[PDB]
């Protein structure tokens, strides 16, 4: 029941910073020893440090130079801030809580794990066209529909489908790097067939880098 | 961060037992206790023993950790598919004001497993991109097992090699691969010919999609 729940700008390029913040509900900010890990498929996974409700901290040693990690108890949060960021930085950045300070140990808590790439070309934003519903592939009585998301940089995009209320049958396909060093993906829903223009489908697409959102309404290919 | 050792891979048969190993020193494994994660791409790290053997609710009991000396272990019994990952061990490190440490991590390979067929999906351009000047063929396939496929397009039955990007397959949660491949073209190219297709080989076998402008 204890959830730590993610938030923060990320990559801020006009002060080189990094930024993320982690609220903490179902327990109290004493709880556990708040800490931040960060993982890179060829690198590792690394803590980066760790701050009791008390506000003192830990850091690693490589990073205390340019990290500070801080808590706010009156908002039950605590954050990151890394500062002189490079495309080094690059990483799936995960808060947590560890249990290092409490007598019963009962396991970890673990927030969301999320990319935030640093880099330094611009940032762009996706354009997202409806894939309108194909049966010729599927199973009998389904359809198969989606979204093309084009031309996108950095990763990542999230997508969902009707606001998160359709699950089943969702894939959404990892990206293509193109030469253009941006980036497209395809999600596809494979839904009934029975279903079409009378269910509306609408994929929801976040490109939070470039702050974009686009809820793009799918509908079937007619006159 | 000190040194937690760890193997670098380790591999089974669907079914067999599987041990990772994880050699520390007297100031972190000798005087702390181990905690074990699981890392797949693209997320945070998943606890699955802490305090050297204990398991959070929801994992499984054929992972079993033991811990001797400097050293601990995880034991993945019954090895499944969905149980290739990286597993990291983790202790805190009595240095500074105390420091915790990641293991090297060691990758898991399920070996044997039996080769599967791609399924094969071709969107033609919508008519809102080809409104915007531009046209995208898009070609999924997914399901597929081992990771690798060959894509060749075709404008009616010539080979198209010009504005193709294609992926490297990666496996999905469905413990198969999934790839896609992307055909760019202006909106006179794709009208103008008499269909465009996309051609997926896989272990020897060929499946060919093939989509045409529509015309009312
Ligand atoms: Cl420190
Ligand atoms: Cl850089
Ligand atoms: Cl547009
Ligand atoms: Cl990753
Ligand atoms: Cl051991
Ligand atoms: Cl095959
Ligand atoms: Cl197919
Ligand atoms: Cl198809």
């Amino acid at each position: 029941q204890v959830q730590l729940q993610e938030s923060g700008p990320g990559l801020v390029k006009s002060s080189e910073t990094l930024s993320l913040s982690c609220t903490v509900s179902g327990a109290s900010i004493s709880s556990y020893y708040w800490s931040w890990v960060r993982q890179s498929p060829g690198k590792g996974l690394e803590w980066m440090g760790s701050i009791y409700y008390t506000g003192t901290t830990t850091y690693n040693p490589s990073l205390k130079s340019r990290l500070t990690i801080s808590v706010d108890t009156s908002k039950n949060q605590f954050s990151l801030k890394l500062n002189s960021v490079t495309a080094a930085d690059t990483a799936v950045y995960s808060c947590a809580g560890l249990d290092r300070f409490n007598w019963n140990d009962e396991g970890d808590c673990w927030g969301q794990g999320t990319l935030v790439t640093v880099f330094s070309a611009s940032t762009k934003g996706p354009s997202v066209f409806p894939l309108a519903p194909s049966s010729k592939s599927t199973s009998g009585g389904t359809a198969a529909l989606g979204c093309l998301v084009k031309d996108y940089f950095p990763e990542p995009v999230t997508v969902s489908w009707n606001s998160g209320a359709l699950t089943s049958g969702v894939h959404t396909f990892p990206a293509v790097l193109q030469s253009s060093g941006l980036y497209s993906l395809s999600s596809v829903v494979t839904v009934p067939s029975s279903s079409l223009g009378t269910q509306t489908y609408i994929c929801n697409v976040n490109h939070k880098p470039s702050n974009t959102k686009v809820d793009k309404k799918v509908e079937p290919k007619s006159c | 961060q000190s040194v937690l050792t760890q193997p670098p891979s380790a591999s089974g048969t669907p079914g067999q037992r599987v041990t990772i190993s994880c050699s520390g020193s007297r100031s972190n494994l000798g005087r702390n206790t181990v905690n074990w994660y699981q890392q797949l791409p693209g997320v945070a790290p998943k606890l699955l023993i802490y305090s050297n053997s204990r398991r959070p609710s929801g994992v499984p009991d054929r992972f079993s950790g033991s811990k001797s000396d400097t050293s601990a272990s995880l034991a993945i019994s019954g090895l499944q598919s969905e149980d290739e990952a990286d597993y990291y061990c983790a202790a805190w490190d009595d240095s500074l004001n105390g420091l915790y440490v990641f293991g090297t991590g060691t990758s898991v390979t399920v070996l044997g497993q039996p080769k599967a067929a791609p399924s094969v999906t071709l969107f033609p351009p919508s008519s809102e991109e080809l409104q915007a000047n531009k046209a995208t063929l898009v070609c999924l396939i997914s399901d597929f097992y081992p990771g690798a496929v060959t894509v060749a397009w075709k404008a009616d039955s010539s080979p198209v090699k010009a504005g193709v990007e294609t992926t490297t397959p990666s496996k999905q949660s469905n413990n198969k691969y999934a790839a896609s491949s992307y055909l760019s073209l202006t909106p006179e190219q794709w009208k103008s010919h008499r269909s465009y297709s996309c051609q997926v080989t896989h272990e020897g076998s060929t499946v060919e999609k093939t989509v045409a402008p529509t015309e009312c």
